[PDB]
């Protein structure tokens, strides 16, 4: 008769597996409304690890606390003004921290009470990966709506999702998440050395890359939030589950007792880096944004235009146009129609190659992703805590720092520009993003080699 | 139903920058679904206020509508030269509409 | 965005007639088109309604029946076919849409009230 208890903890785990999938998708939308540089979205994201460090039947209370955290995460939107077509993001930060609190006694006490009473971890993690695809599809459905929906006639909106300034309804994501957490809290109230470095220098890459994959697929390739969301949701997550299952299937398929698992970890890492260094050869050439990379006339890299030197237009505001030739100018003052110049069909076709390479990379990672815990008692806890703390808090911070080192035009808000980046010099974007990722991967690989040697 | 609406004033003489208080009365079945329109000669009416509190996006912020008991009211905060026209108070419910005889302001 | 009515003339007393209203810019299906009348130098009045693709015919307790309100959803048109306009129907008929109501978080307690967009209309006067 424990099956009801099992279903209760399953509904508990669904909320935790939904949380990150929600936050890292909301990060791109909550950067343009509060108009904050991309170095503080790192801190907002790291707040969720900050709370977990701070807090480091009863297993159910955390679910209601998380519902509270998510509802407080969305509460700023109701009690606030309108976003043009502040020191207020604090709530969001506080909110996220609250979330982390609930996350503390939920995951471990589950297995703890599970091993005492009466495979269970197996079936639980099997039914675990559901929430991610649910959340990815919800994000694909909500990244189609505005930010102040229910309060403005959508037809009077002029921005489009392919445009830069557009921001969706993230508060609804947090709201549905918190409501699900509250509901999942309802039943429990009635129910009764070198290896840590090796793994850190690999997990930091994954967390940063997930935090900024949408920034990449939106500024080098022409893919909005909805398409890239549902394409990872429908495709990449079932294959991730297939890899996680094949991990345990392989452990039984061949006896990888001690040297076998080491060889397998080296193998999965090498296959990862082998299928991950191909993003360079799928690279589409950068777009032409005059006045920021190339001068108004001629092709060379603030020497104002000869034609615009006479006109007394105003710098520092993004409202673009698309010349018939394929060059985008900053605003009609400086010079076809309102919008930008989308890339040729070449990049739109290359995006599917990007998708296939991403699927294959996540796959070849998922094989060792499960064997890692098999390889390594309190040391498990120390490794877990260290990777969580350092990766979570530090990855989006340094990633955002460098990505902010490559941002041509910014926005001004009454002072101190520090406005959300509204155009990226795409080649520098590729260099920085892929370079940090690849250098970190190889830094982990050399440690793998040293370990398997010893 | 049998929803009616009456409109007591029929010729007002407010001056510039005043607080005219045009007031319609709900005869039967107060529905809290009123709307106040404005019409100039030989043109098509526009929406000033709907549900007696909100406004139409584009309308000057002077016009203030309010609900009290059974007699809705419309106060023009301060008249202007582009305001002297006819004002209609309409009521609607579950696909049945009823209109009013209109207050005509003048000087 | 724009709603234009066409048809209407000086039909002799008795007989029938039909007026059409075309509109594009909004989903022509999910927009409760309404007909409203204004006699010469008088108040307004409501005539009919087609809430959606569904008929949902509803009329006025003074001229009910003699009118029929239909719609060609494929041809994005609203139709009002009238019979025996005797003397009182002389007016300047207007099409209209129930505009987007106020902020849809707390205006579900109150029903739909506003009327956003209006056509210029043309007379359907009737006499001998
Ligand atoms: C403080 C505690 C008690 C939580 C309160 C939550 C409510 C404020 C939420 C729950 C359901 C929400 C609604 C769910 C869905 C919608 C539809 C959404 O889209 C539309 O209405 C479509 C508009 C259009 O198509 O033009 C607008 C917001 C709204 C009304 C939401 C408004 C806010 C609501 C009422
Ligand atoms: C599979 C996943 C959804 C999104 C995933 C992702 C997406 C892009 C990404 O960027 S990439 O540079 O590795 O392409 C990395 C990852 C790493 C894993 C991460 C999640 C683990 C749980 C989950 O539901």
């Amino acid at each position: 008769g424990l099956k009801m208890f099992l279903a209760a903890l399953s509904l508990s785990f669904i909320a935790k597996t939904l949380g990150a999938i929600i936050m890292k998708s909301s990060i791109i939308h909550i950067e343009r409304r509060f108009e904050i540089s991309s170095s503080l979205v790192g801190f907002i994201d790291g707040s969720f690890e900050i709370g977990n460090l701070l807090v480091i039947k009863l297993i159910g209370i955390g679910c209601f606390i998380m519902g509270i955290g998510g509802v407080l995460t969305a509460l700023p939107h109701f009690f606030m003004g309108y976003y043009r077509y502040s020191y207020m993001w604090i709530y969001v930060f506080m909110g996220n921290m609250l979330r982390g609190i609930g996350e503390t006694p939920i995951v471990p006490l589950g297995l703890s009470y599970i091993d005492d009473f009466a495979l269970y971890l197996g079936i639980l993690n099997a039914i675990a990966m559901i929430g991610p695809i649910i959340g990815f599809t919800l994000g694909s459905l909500f990244s189609k709506m505005y930010v102040d929906i229910g309060y403005v006639d959508l037809s009077t909106i002029r921005i489009t999702p392919t445009d830069s300034r557009w921001v969706g309804a993230w508060w609804l994501n947090f709201l549905v998440s918190g409501l699900f957490s509250i509901i999942s809290s309802i039943p429990f109230f009635f129910l009764p050395v070198m290896f840590v470095l090796l793994t850190l220098l690999q997990v930091s890459s994954y967390i940063g890359a997930f935090t900024y994959v949408f920034k990449y697929v939106e500024q080098q390739y022409g893919q909005p939030s909805s398409k890239a969301n549902i394409l990872l949701g429908v495709i990449t997550i079932p294959i991730f589950a297939s890899g996680m299952f094949l991990g345990g299937y392989i452990i039984k398929k061949f006896k990888l007792n001690t040297v076998g698992i080491a060889k397998f970890s080296c193998f999965t890492a090498v296959m990862s880096l082998s299928f991950y260094l191909l993003y360079f050869f799928i690279l589409c050439e950068n777009k032409s944004v005059a006045g920021l990379t190339m001068t108004y006339d001629g092709n060379n890299p603030v020497p104002l235009s000869y034609c615009n030197s006479d006109c007394n237009c105003d710098e520092s505001q993004w409202e673009p146009v698309c010349g018939n030739n394929g060059i985008t100018y900053i605003s009609p003052c400086l010079a076809a129609h309102l919008g930008e110049c989308p890339r040729d069909d070449a990049c739109t076709r290359k995006f599917y190659f990007f998708v296939a390479i991403q699927v294959l990379n996540l796959f070849f990672s998922a094989l060792g992703g499960t064997s890692h815990v098999m390889l390594i008692s309190l040391a498990l806890g120390f490794h877990s805590m260290v990777i969580r703390a350092l990766g979570g808090i530090l990855a989006p911070i340094y990633f955002g720092a460098l990505i902010d080192t490559t941002c041509i035009k910014w926005s001004t808000n009454n002072c101190g520009t520090r406005g959300s980046c509204r155009t990226y010099n795409s080649t520098s974007f590729s260099r920085v993003y892929l370079g940090l990722s690849s250098m970190l991967r190889v830094s982990s690989l050399v440690l793998y080699i040293i370990l398997i040697y010893a | 139903s049998d929803i009616q609406m009456t409109q007591s004033p029929s010729s007002l003489s407010a001056s510039v920058g005043d607080r005219v208080t045009i007031t319609c009365r709900a005869s039967q079945s107060v529905s809290s679904a009123v709307a106040w329109y404005q019409q100039k000669p030989g043109k098509a009416p526009k929406l000033l206020i709907y549900s007696a509190s909100s406004l139409y996006s584009g309308v000057p912020s002077r016009f203030s509508g309010s609900r009290s008991g059974t007699d809705f009211t419309l106060t023009i905060s301060s008249l202007q030269p582009e305001d002297f026209a006819t004002y209609y108070c309409q009521q609607s419910s579950s696909s049945l509409i009823t209109f009013g005889q209109g207050t005509k302001v003048e000087i | 965005v724009q709603l234009v009515e066409s048809g209407g003339g000086l039909v002799q007393p008795g007989g029938s007639l039909r007026l059409s209203c075309a509109a594009s810019g909004f989903n022509f299906s999910s927009s409760s088109i309404h007909w409203v009348r204004q006699a010469p130098g008088k108040g307004l009045e409501w005539v009919a309604s087609i809430s959606s693709s569904s008929g949902s015919t509803s009329y006025a307790d003074s001229v009910k029946g003699r009118f029929t309100i239909s719609a060609d959803t494929s041809k994005n048109t609203a139709y009002l076919q009238m019979n025996s306009l005797r003397a009182e129907d002389t007016a300047v008929y207007y099409c209209a849409r129930y505009g987007w109501g106020g902020p849809w978080y707390y205006w579900l307690r109150d029903s739909r009230s506003g009327i956003d967009y209006w056509g210029q209309g043309t007379l359907v006067t009737v006499s001998s």
